[PDB]
């Protein structure tokens, strides 16, 4: 590795071969004991630098500094063989790519740029020349290919179009980071890649890279096509619910497009299905209206194999009925009238995809994002000065507190009340003064503006923006609203008390000097937190990736009697989660039972869904036996019927699925796990008697 | 006055009420400082290269009877500049001179010297000076060294106690850390003993080391514990009351106090009883026996009747052994208080367990644990002792080390000797004994008070004194080696040892580096940065928690907002504009004195410990004419919090609000309405702005960049300004005026602008002209602007139309959307500019050739290259194209008839020369600047450097010569003038040379007088210049001395034009950066009621989610600058009367409330601004201070008077569709950045290609192949997506597989589609290392 002489290695050799033929030339010698000794230790040194270096002598190399590497070093390069072997190689056929965001196509495609194509489909250009014979030696191929040649680029759509190409982010944390998509060819450098995915991948548009990898055809397309399609793995084994994110514009868009106004445009509409293309796209019909008769047409499921049509008239907006019309078949009509938040629209695909199956929440999701997008530019939301409110009352909570906390520091001046006491006073005089500071922000947020029609008293919710961020749900908080208007709180990244010096200016408003200070402490801790988090996270991902990797899960029933009982938690005044989502799922051991005997629910065990959980919600029973995994089983591995079917496909699950390596990414996987750890009774009361 | 001559070009509008008097500092200082104090010449010995010389010298051998003594040293000049320096690519730096002088004593006898030896100097070493600008040079970089913080030395009061410990207890420990050498720490344990660690060295004993300070136990007790007095005799056994030495009580018994009792048994010990028996007055009371087996004895005392050892010090006094003492004749005992309430019976346990009682055996006991493997000799350990503890050269406290050792020890006296003292270490001990007693406070280790600043100075300093002292022990064991040593300063001192330390230092070193030259912001910022890293200060580079908080200590002096948002945070810092260096490395930042009700203008610069104690008042606060506040109670901060304090308690003011800052993030405008994370964000994001074409001066500003652009050195400034005469891109001269100037050497100042030149970030620099031609320049205005730079005035990024929006989904979270109008317009394109050289030579087949022939390839590279040069400058390299044609030479053969006739026709070269050339591998190509190639010593026979020597001499002699023509031409003047009235005549003097042959005669004193001055100084200016022309001429053709393994150095630059491009990014100064989705056309972009479409398309979620306030208010404020400066284009559009615009201009400048002293016209009205006008017709460059920026209600008028709606919003519609957007929209202008991210740079998509011999893996990135890398992360995604096949040939196949590689690759040629798992070769690699490791593995069947 060339000055060369062989580092690391000869180094090493010479000393050691230095000593042997050193040792056995003062062996014929007959050197003293002294001499020999010298040369024992020195040899048992030398060998010793050549098998373990650096435990005791340390010998260095030649510019000395940093010990040699020795033989040790080279079984582990930085931490075990995984940097050789045992964990990712560097392989072949990657892109290397920065993210960009195509709104158009489809949910699963790509956008290898042109610059980025016919680079790596190479051996497959060569070989389609050969097969079709445009060419005629290889060389000559070659030759076509570096010409830059107006021919190839048909061919090479022709191998692009059914070539699928995997997509990855280089910190990877679950399954749902590499995932096959269908190439299309863009003009440009960069790689469009499908939004709603991008928060899947969790990658954003900062400029971060992305690594593209070629599969190699038979298993590695067709399992791609046939497993690692982001299509046909949506739900996560991790929440249970699918994971998708129609956020931002798509919650924006959706929220805009569903609500209602008294007087504005159109009042009411006789014609009722193809009122948004004339009426929208025509005149005097606004995108969203009150008290609208439009009639709108059902579709029953309830019937076996069978949906059964209805027409009825609904109270409802234009916006949703303009909404209804992406929503395929059977689905209920009821679950389109809400102020649709970022939470809704998941139960939706969740029915959708349980009722109507895969392809349906596909395209319905699909539909849902054009639409979203589409509805969000013609939205036109914006923020500016005048979108935020600042209350009046504000000034009057700021100045009562600080006459209030005024008295309390004339109480510790009198002698009456101890400074700890006052201190932790204090902190709650301005903790309830910034909740009533919040109070007022939120009544000037939604009932400050009014609409005049008829008795002029009715008047509507504001239409802020800022609002629709915050009820809609597409980004922003309460709390961050309250820190724009509102009092911003108080904490103290050295000391982790709250400090006695309170923040009155917002943000619209000047913040003083000290305030600024004491911001950029605590923004400083919390970046710190934040990327202190992360090597945690990895780490017990590493810990808990290496203990599961155990399970086959080869047998399919055991048939083990032993269960584990299933209550719900029922914890503090109202209960944290429902029998439903814990029960749901696995299979049941004898049967539940109603309140009268003799009469079993379900045939000994049972996969429950929808049906017969919701069936099991109707009655009364509030305990399930349910056997799964840790109950007897196998010797290595767990027979399919204990973990259940919850997985990317919510029907079975089947011989050879390793449940281990899907494992400890549900727990690893959120990126933090906590931010500042949540700075860590006589009575009571209950909610229903 | 505000009258900027230099900045009438363009006026910038200021506001905020709050006025600046302290102006801001030349900023540099810190560098500057540091290295004109590091050279220098001053009879107090201040810290430098004259320090390192008194340091060692006099250097005097072993018994050599010989010593050196130090004549100091002076600095010559470097042999080379700093540009042309720069551009032969050669370290630059100056020798060093005066030698130290030697002496000679005679051998047995005293004073006996023979004779003084006075040798003249000789050359030590190289000595690295700095560029002007603040930067170094070494081999042709900027070679800046980034400032260190390290802990101060002096006394440490720390704490380490906490859960850590887990012993229920709080332990305390204190240790002293010299500048230089071993350290001292104590130590606790659970015990209560107080223990000794040197240097990380097992704990002993406090009575082992202190008894190897030569203190006896009498002394330890008598010194460092009480004694008070004991009577023992007549039976009464009385002893001294001392109610005022404590304060409590232990009482099994009642105690009478003169025939009446003070405390009654079981009685209170309350201050009633105290003060009792404590006001009155009370004298030796008698108490009981049974007090006594408690107490212990204080002094040493033994019987006098025999001589037995017994009633020694420091032990316990037993009831039978007092009748054996008191027996022995001693009336009085002195025992030791030992009671514990704010006291503890410390030391005694170290007496006990220490083992050894004497000096001696202490020497031997801490000799056998510094040295674990060889028994102490007990001859060298009072040399260990002194050495290891108090000697002057292996102790080190000097100005620093003592000052806090002593201000930390409470003391005095301010100064003393750099060694430590038994004293000293004693009265540490006896501080920390108060500590460990509960009285006293601890220190902080965040706390700055306790930090300090080390610079290239002291670094230089030291590192040069440690090679100075490799030098001294060479020339010791030389002067030892002699008897007698006649001149003995000529080969003693060895240059290499000194030039290795300070080439290695500066060479190479973690705080000496290359910057990224990105604008100015990025090359003042990183030559001001603070850094925790390298030698001390550095635990590890993982976790952390409380060294990289933020203490009260980081408020004005370090900014908390820029910092190394990477990997490590909170460890690099920055200091503050207006921070400045305490000469004993501290941090002193400014406080305005204020003085009973009025406030004085006298500035005062406190470091931390002195603003600790004193209150400061708020930065923002209600100011009146008078100096007296407005209210009442005043916003005040004391010591670790601010509370609201009446006028009299505030001692001094914060002057302006821009303190807490720093330079980098100071000139992000309206800092107080954005969130404190976005902006370290954007200030994070403002060093990585690449300089574009064309720089316009941002229009939402500061004003602090108006001093970082002309105090950064990128901009071509002037010196003693003039009348400019000849104006050029190339080079600029102005002609000096008159006024001030020497009468000496007459001449005028010329200058040379850097054209287009590479830099270290791959960027391109430039520097244009300011001014037309006949202007007057005077002193500080920029003639030229750098990079990024616009009249001065620092803009590293452009402007373009804003409108907030989404678009067809198209900007999406932070992601952005370009119209092509930008893009078409040429704005945000930058130059790339990438240098590639080919030196090899040095073969022993004979010297290589350059060119001159291009063998096995056609006449298309011939083309290009020159027959006996290199290629055209300027021409098009793409591809494999050969840019420098090479040969080397091959192994000799047998002729043979095939070859003999190969090379009878091929002739020349005869082909069997390689091929080897300097052509530029695939994806690079672009056009080529200059080939400054380079030229040895002694060679000739190449076309090539002619062009450039010649090119040299020309323009040398054409800059040279200028001087030359005003000097002669100046002379030739004067002589016209003086041949006046001796016979002159305008007709024949304005046709004739000689000028009358030489004035005639005249008057004789005229004739000898002004005819042989003439010819004086003609020849003497003639030859003179001549002179310096050849002078001249032999720098250019001497050249650089290249390194021996290389015949020939041929280096070319080449430049590529990269613009704004889709993948790309673009960033904020809030913060906001984000990649562009793709590039729209013109029509389909939204347009007002004029018909205008939008440049950019952000998105408004951004401003709720991720907290960014500013850009709001950038926009609109914006909005309202380019709406004043479209009413006055629309009025030049008009062409108006200057009055009529010059009302709307002057309203411009005045409107509003106060917030300035500018008033419009005031310099005769009819130019200048009048011009500025026109030159700010683009747009108003309104400022904003940090935080006395613009507010709201400024916002509104402002934007109001540009007729614009106050709301802020205009109706806009659809660029495609017609269509009106429902409600107003947000619209404006505000100020983004191009940056280095662009994707043709970042991503490389690789295929197949070269491996490397090991696992037979690829090499990695920009090696044209390579998979880049899925890790274990991945290989766990395919394990639970369940596809084991891309793993399988994944992992196999195309990595370890050799023939799975071919037979893969033949198969997906060929079209079978079929591959094998094989055999991992990295497997086999695993197998060879175990099967050379000691155990053995055999695969099975």
């Amino acid at each position: 590795v060339p000055r060369f002489a062989t580092s690391d290695l000869n180094d090493l050799y010479r000393r050691v071969i230095n000593r042997n033929n050193r040792l056995k030339r003062l062996l014929d010698l007959a050197a003293p004991d002294i001499i020999v000794r010298n040369e024992k230790r020195m040899l048992q040194e030398a060998v010793d630098a050549l098998l373990d270096n650096g435990r005791r002598g340390r010998a260095i190399t030649g510019s000395n500094k940093r010990p040699l590497k020795s033989l040790a070093d080279m079984i582990k390069g930085k931490q075990g063989r995984f940097r050789q072997n045992l964990l990712g190689k560097r392989v072949d056929y990657s892109g290397r790519s920065v993210i960009t965001v195509g709104p158009y196509l489809r949910l699963h495609q790509c956008g290898l740029p042109k610059k980025m194509a016919l680079e790596l489909f190479k051996p497959f250009i060569y070989g389609k020349l050969e097969l079709r014979g445009l060419a005629t030696t290889i060389k000559a191929a070659k030759k076509m290919v570096e010409r830059e040649e107006a021919v190839v680029w048909d061919i090479l759509d022709e191998v692009i179009r059914e070539h699928p190409v995997l997509l990855n982010r280089a910190p990877t944390l679950h399954r749902l980071g590499i995932q096959a998509f269908e190439p299309v060819l863009i003009e440009g450098k960069a790689i469009q890649l499908h939004p709603l995915v991008c928060a899947a991948y969790n990658a954003d548009f900062d400029g971060d890279q992305m690594a593209v990898h070629v599969p190699l055809t038979l298993e590695a397309q067709l399992e791609a096509r046939a497993l690692m399609m982001s299509t046909n793995n949506i739900l996560s084994p991790a929440n249970g619910e699918p994971i998708i994110v129609p956020s931002q514009d798509v919650v924006l868009g959706l929220y805009y497009m569903t609500r209602d106004c008294v007087n504005a445009k159109g009042e009411g509409m006789v014609l009722t299905g193809p009122k948004e293309a004339e009426r929208l796209y025509r005149s005097g019909l606004a995108s969203l209206h009150a008290r609208v008769k439009v009639r709108i047409t059902e579709y029953e499921k309830d019937a076996n194999g069978e949906l059964v049509a209805k027409t009825s008239l609904k109270d409802t907006t234009v916006g949703r009925a303009i909404l209804w019309m992406i929503v395929p078949k059977g689905l209920p009509y009821s679950i389109v009238n809400q102020a649709l938040g970022k939470k809704a629209i998941s139960k939706m695909l969740n029915t959708c995809y349980r009722i109507l199956g895969l392809k349906p929440t596909v395209i319905f999701a699909d539909q849902i994002m054009y639409t979203g997008f589409a509805y969000a530019a013609r939205s036109g939301a914006s923020v500016g000065i005048d979108d935020m409110v600042i209350p009046e009352k504000k000034h009057e909570i700021i100045s009562e507190a600080e006459a209030e906390v005024a008295e309390i520091q004339e109480q510790f001046q009198s002698g009456l009340v101890t400074a700890g006491e006052r201190y932790n006073k204090v902190i709650d005089i301005w903790a309830a003064a910034n909740d009533r500071v919040s109070k007022a922000m939120m009544d000037n947020l939604q009932t400050e503006t009014v609409i005049n029609r008829d008795g002029q008293e009715e008047k509507q919710v504001s239409f802020n923006s800022i609002y629709m961020m915050a009820d809609s749900g597409a980004r922003g908080s309460a709390a961050q609203i309250r820190q724009l208007a509102g009092m911003r709180g108080l904490m103290a990244k050295p000391d982790g008390s709250i400090i006695e010096t309170p923040i009155t200016a917002n943000f619209r408003e000047g913040l003083n000097v000290l305030q600024y200070f004491i911001s950029t402490h605590g923004a400083r801790k919390g970046l710190a937190d934040t990327a202190l988090k992360t090597a945690n996270s990895g780490y017990l991902t590493r810990r808990l990736v290496d203990v599961a990797q155990d399970l086959v899960v080869t047998e399919d029933d055991c048939g083990t009697h032993e269960g584990i009982m299933m209550t719900p938690v029922i914890e503090g005044g109202d209960v944290k989660e429902p029998l439903r989502d814990r029960v749901l799922g696995r299979v049941t051991a004898e049967d539940v039972l109603k309140p009268g005997t003799a009469d079993i629910l379900v045939p000994r065990n049972t996969l429950l869904h929808e049906q017969w959980c919701d069936l099991l919600e109707e009655n009364s029973v509030d305990a399930v036996k349910v056997r799964s995994v840790v109950s007897c089983d196998t010797d290595f591995g767990v027979c399919a019927h204990c973990y259940g079917r919850d997985l990317a496909r919510g029907h079975i699950i089947n011989k050879g699925e390793a449940i281990g390596v899907i494992a400890a990414q549900s727990i690893g996987e959120p990126g933090t796990q906590l931010t500042m750890r949540t700075f860590h009774e006589s009575s009571i009361q209950v909610k229903n008697k | 006055m505000v009258y900027s001559y230099t900045e009438k070009k363009r006026i910038r509008k200021d506001f905020g009420k709050r006025p600046q008097v302290l102006d801001v500092p030349y900023l540099l200082s810190i560098q500057l400082d540091s290295f004109q104090k590091f050279i220098e010449q001053d009879p107090e010995g201040q810290y430098g290269l004259e320090a390192a010389f008194r340091s060692v010298f006099p250097i005097q051998s072993y018994s050599g009877n010989s010593e050196l003594q130090y004549v100091s040293y002076r600095l010559g000049e470097p042999v080379f500049d700093v540009q042309e320096c720069q551009i032969r690519g050669v370290t630059y730096s100056a020798p060093l001179r005066v030698k130290l002088r030697l002496v000679i004593y005679e051998r047995e006898a005293p004073e006996g010297t023979v004779k003084d030896i006075k040798e003249q100097e000789v050359y030590m070493g190289e000595i690295p000076l700095m560029t002007d600008n603040g930067t170094f040079v070494i081999n042709g970089t900027e070679r800046v060294i980034v400032s260190q913080l390290h802990r101060s030395p002096g006394v440490f009061f720390d704490s380490d106690k906490g859960k850590t410990h887990s012993s229920g207890k709080v332990l305390y420990n204190a240790r002293i850390i010299p500048y230089r050498g071993s350290w001292l720490d104590f130590e606790f344990d659970p015990k209560d003993n107080l223990f000794v660690r040197i240097d990380r060295r097992r704990k002993l004993p406090a009575t082992i080391i202190l008894r190897a300070l030569n203190y006896t136990t009498e002394q330890i007790l008598d010194l460092f514990f009480e004694k008070v007095i004991f009577e023992i005799r007549d039976n009464k056994l009385q002893m001294e009351l001392v109610p005022e030495r404590l304060r409590g009580e232990t009482a099994s018994f009642d105690i009478e106090a003169n025939g009446k009792v003070y405390v009654e048994k079981g009685r209170r010990i309350t201050a009633r009883h105290i003060r009792q028996l404590e006001k009155d007055d009370v004298k030796l009371i008698e108490v009981p026996v049974e007090y006594i087996a408690g107490k212990v004895v204080a002094k040493d005392y033994i019987d006098e009747s025999t001589g037995e050892l017994i009633c020694a010090a420091n032990m316990e006094l037993s009831l039978d052994l007092l009748a054996k003492l008191s027996q022995s004749g001693h009336k009085r005992i002195e025992t030791l208080f030992t009671n514990d309430l704010d006291h503890g019976p410390y030391i005694s346990e170290t007496l006990r367990v220490d083992p050894t009682n004497d000096r001696l055996s202490a020497l031997v006991e801490i000799y056998r644990m510094m040295r674990p493997g060889e028994p102490p000799t007990r001859e060298a350990a009072e040399s260990l002792f002194e050495n290891l503890f108090f000697s002057e050269d292996r102790y080190d406290l000097s100005a620093v080390g003592r000052m806090k050792f002593n201000r930390s020890l409470l003391r005095e006296e301010i100064e003393g000797s750099g060694i430590l003292s038994k004293d000293d270490i004693i009265d540490v001990m006896k501080k920390l004994i108060d500590i460990r007693n509960g009285k006293g406070e601890v220190d902080d280790i965040d706390h700055l008070g306790n930090r300090r600043i080390r610079s290239v100075g002291e670094m230089a300093e030291n590192q040069f004194r440690v090679g100075l002292v490799r030098v001294e022990r060479a020339v010791k064991e030389r002067l030892s080696l002699g008897d007698l040593d006649t001149l003995m300063p000529q080969d003693m001192i060895n240059a290499k040892p000194i030039s290795a330390a300070v080439k290695e230092f500066f060479g190479s070193s973690q705080l000496s580096q290359f910057m990224d030259q990105n604008n100015p912001l990025s090359e003042i910022t990183h030559k001001r940065r603070i850094s925790a890293l390298g030698p001390g200060g550095l635990t590890r580079e993982r976790a952390g928690f409380e060294v990289r908080d933020v203490h009260p200590t980081h408020y004005g002096r370090v900014c908390p907002i820029e910092t190394p948002e990477g990997p490590n945070i909170g460890l690099i810092n920055s200091l503050s504009v207006y921070a400045q260096t305490n000469e004993y490395g501290f941090l002193e930042t400014p406080y305005r004195k204020v003085t009973d009700g009025v406030v004085t203008d006298e500035i005062h610069y406190l470091s931390a410990i002195e603003e600790g104690n004193y209150v400061i008042a708020q930065a923002n606060s209600n100011l009146d004419e008078e100096g007296h506040f407005v209210e009442d109670l005043v916003t005040c901060r004391s010591k670790g919090e601010s509370s609201l304090f009446s006028r009299d308690q505030v001692d001094y003011m914060d002057v302006s609000t821009q303190q807490v800052v720093s330079v980098g993030a100071s000139l992000i405008p309206f800092l107080e309405h954005d969130d404190a994370n976005r902006a370290l964000m954007g200030a994070n994001m403002q060093r990585q702005a690449v300089p574009t074409l064309r720089a316009d001066k941002p229009l939402v500003g500061t004003g602090m960049e108006r001093a970082v652009a002309v105090d950064s050195g990128v901009t071509a400034v002037a010196k003693r300004g003039g009348v400019v005469q000849y104006v050029d891109a190339s080079r600029i001269v102005i002609k000096v005026n008159e006024d001030e100037m020497y009468p000496g050497e007459a001449g005028i100042d010329i200058y040379n602008l850097t054209k287009y030149t590479r830099s270290n970030q791959n960027t391109c620099i430039n520097q244009m002209p300011c001014v037309s031609l006949g202007e007057p320049v005077e002193r500080g205005d920029v003639l030229a602007d750098g990079p990024s730079t616009d009249l001065g005035e620092l803009a590293l990024g452009q402007n373009m139309r804003v409108a907030f929006m989404p678009w067809n989904g198209y900007n999406f979270e932070d992601s952005i959307l370009v119209s092509e109008r930008v893009v078409q317009e040429d704005r945000f394109t930058t130059i790339h500019i990438q240098e590639l050289a080919c030196v090899s030579r040095d073969t022993k087949l004979g010297p290589e050739e350059i060119t001159a022939d291009i063998p096995n390839v056609g006449e298309a590279a011939l083309s290009k290259l020159d027959e006996s040069g290199i290629v055209y400058i300027g021409a098009e390299v793409t591809g494999g194209d050969i840019l420098v044609g090479k040969v080397t030479p091959k192994g000799e053969t047998q002729l043979t008839p095939e070859e003999k006739l190969l090379r009878a026709i091929f002739g020349e070269k005869a082909s069997d020369v390689k091929d080897s050339s300097l052509r530029v591998p695939n994806g690079v190509s672009g056009t080529v600047i200059d080939v400054q190639v380079f030229t040895r010593d002694g060679v000739e026979k190449d076309k090539r450097a002619l062009e450039i020597e010649e090119m040299q001499l020309k323009q040398a002699k054409k800059d040279l010569s200028e001087e030359l023509q005003i000097l002669e031409a100046g002379l030739f003047s004067r002589i016209r003038a003086v041949l006046v009235a001796g016979g002159v005549e305008a007709e024949k003097l304005d046709k004739l040379p000689r000028d009358r042959w030489l004035e005639l005669g005249l008057t004789d004193e005229e004739k000898q007088n002004q005819l042989e001055q003439l010819a004086e100084q003609y020849d003497e200016l003639k030859h003179e210049f001549e002179k310096k022309l050849e002078a001249k001429r032999r720098k250019i053709t001497q050249g650089d001395d290249l390194a021996p393994g290389v015949l020939k150095i041929v280096k070319v630059y080449l430049a590529v034009k990269r613009r704004i491009q889709p993948g790309d990014k673009m960033a904020g100064r809030h913060g906001n950066k984000g990649v562009i989705s793709k590039i729209n056309p013109i029509e389909d972009m939204p347009y007002d009621e004029n018909g205008t479409p939008v440049d950019i398309v952000l998105n408004p979620l951004g401003v709720p989610s991720r907290m960014n306030i500013g850009q709001i208010l950038e926009t609109h404020l914006g909005m309202a600058a380019k709406g004043i400066g479209d009413k006055i284009n629309a009025m030049l559009k008009q062409q108006q009367e200057v009055a009529k615009l010059r009302e709307f201009i002057q309203r411009a400048y005045d409107l509003g409330a106060d917030v300035r002293q500018k008033v419009d016209l005031s310099t005769f009205s009819d130019e200048e601004v009048m011009r500025l006008a026109e030159n700010l017709r683009k747009g108003m460059p309104i400022a904003t201070p940090v935080f006395d920026g613009a507010k709201e209600a400024e916002i509104k008028e402002l934007l109001k008077l540009g007729d614009l709606p106050t709301s802020g919003q205009i109706r806009l519609y659809d660029g495609r569709t017609g269509e009106q957007f429902e409600r107003p929209v947000t619209v404006g202008y505000m100020y983004m950045l191009k940056l280095n991210h662009l994707v043709d740079d970042k991503m490389h998509a690789r295929s197949t290609g070269s491996y490397s011999l090991v696992t037979q893996q690829p090499l990695g990135g920009k090696a044209q192949f390579g998979g880049q890398r899925f890790g274990e992360m991945e290989v766990w995604a395919l394990e639970a997506y369940g596809a084991a096949y891309t793993l399988q040939e994944m992992l196999t196949v195309k990595s370890d597989d050799v023939n799975g590689r071919t037979k893969m690759y033949k198969n997906i040629v060929d079209g079978n589609h079929q591959m094998e798992p094989g055999m991992p070769e990295s497997f086999n690699v695993l197998l060879k290392e175990i099967r050379s490791l000691g155990i053995n593995i055999e695969l099975e069947d």
